[PDB]
């Protein structure tokens, strides 16, 4: 068996503007096998409404998924993506940074 | 579209 | 440019917990147009692009049937692989295929392909002549012998060269208003200090379709790619794509650096500065 650890990018659909609605994206790719757990967090707490794209994969066979939710950024609210996978010893948490 | 037809390894 | 229709099957066993899961996604270029997910009481092939409303209703019934049958053969294939590789029934495993056809802008066929993977590694592949196979290992040689004896390559070539191409052309026409209008990137650069001596310039390209793009930083007009951080192209979630390229520069030096944005929806390449 091959096992590949997921890559993780957290970002918004459009450039963040405080008080304007947007989409919070967490894009996991390059992983194998396909079982994976992805949570989006608002100030450390799981966001209930989260959806994701259909499971697909790339030329090297590794899978990718987009998880996303509608959100309205503010200045104090911190957002993050939490990913768990067999290749990881503990959940990996990537924080949202509106500058990338 | 897919067409009928199956391939057993 | 060119165009493609591509399908991706995934089959995952779950010992102890019932039947394998089985998922099909189908793409024209960089837009998904169908899906099938066996995790339903009554699973259906489902549209994933709105222009797919133009098909006859029988399409969904016929495609649903083929999805369901393909799911069954992959549940047999998962079991067969356990025999080939002398693995136990205890653990979950993965089968995957991908296949598609490619077409010039005028609709002329020029490439088809078909590949299989087991547990994330190459299993067997249709060679580029579309008449012979390459098995990754002795396990897969079983399948190579089987499929050679049964002339399966010819059935693969039949679909890839004819029905694949015909349907691809029909979907391209069906979705011309989106599939064939390239959305150019909306680009801009941003400024964030690194040191009190240094600063990072990030070149953003947002909302573009299709996904292929060229994002480069030049200093004094010549490319700077051993100092550029370049994230992988990522989906916007609305069917568009995103990318950014960044470079660290000494303070004051910003006007030396330029960002070159090449994309098929741009009449000519964009050049931007801070």
């Amino acid at each position: 068996m091959i096992q590949r650890t997921p890559k993780i990018q957290v970002y918004s659909r459009h450039p963040a503007e405080n008080g304007k609605s947007n989409f919070l994206n967490c894009y996991v790719s390059g992983f194998h096998p396909s079982d994976i757990e992805v949570d989006l967090l608002k100030n450390g707490e799981r966001i209930e409404k989260v959806e994701h794209s259909d499971l697909s994969f790339s030329k090297d066979w590794s899978f990718y998924l987009l998880y996303y939710t509608e959100f309205t950024p503010t200045e104090k609210d911190e957002y993050a993506c939490r990913v768990n996978h067999v290749t990881l010893s503990q959940p990996k948490i990537v924080k949202w940074d509106r500058d990338m | 579209a897919l067409m009928p037809g199956q391939f057993f390894v | 440019g060119s165009h493609s229709m591509r399908y991706f099957y995934t089959s995952v066993s779950r010992p102890g917990l019932g039947e394998p899961r089985f998922i099909i996604v189908g793409y024209v270029d960089d837009t998904q147009f169908v899906r099938f997910d066996s995790d339903a009481a009554s699973p259906r092939m489902e549209q994933r692009a709105p222009w797919m409303g133009q098909v006859e209703p029988e399409y969904w019934d016929q495609q649903t049937q083929i999805a369901k049958d393909t799911a069954q053969t992959f549940r047999v294939n998962l079991n067969t692989a356990l025999r080939y590789y002398n693995q136990s029934a205890a653990g979950s495993h993965t089968f995957q295929t991908m296949f598609g056809c490619e077409v010039w802008a005028d609709g002329r066929f020029f490439h088809g392909y078909r590949q299989y993977a087991y547990d994330g590694a190459d299993y067997i592949a249709l060679n580029e002549d579309l008449r012979s196979w390459t098995a990754a290992d002795t396990a897969a040689q079983n399948t190579q012998r089987k499929w050679e004896a049964a002339g399966e390559a010819e059935r693969h070539r039949a679909y890839l060269e004819r029905e694949c191409v015909e349907w691809l052309r029909r979907y391209l026409e069906m979705g011309k208003e989106t599939l064939q209008r390239a959305d150019p990137p909306k680009a801009h650069v941003t400024h964030h200090p690194a040191s009190d001596r240094e600063a990072t310039l990030r070149c953003w390209a947002l909302g573009f379709y299709p996904a292929e793009i060229s994002l480069t930083w030049q200093r004094d007009g010549e490319d700077q790619t051993q100092d550029t951080e370049l994230v992988e192209t990522r989906p916007g979630g609305d069917g568009t794509f995103q990318k950014w390229a960044a470079v660290v520069v000494p303070s004051g030096e910003e006007q030396r650096y330029t960002c070159r944005v090449q994309h098929e929806g741009l009449p000519e390449p964009l050049t931007l500065t801070w």
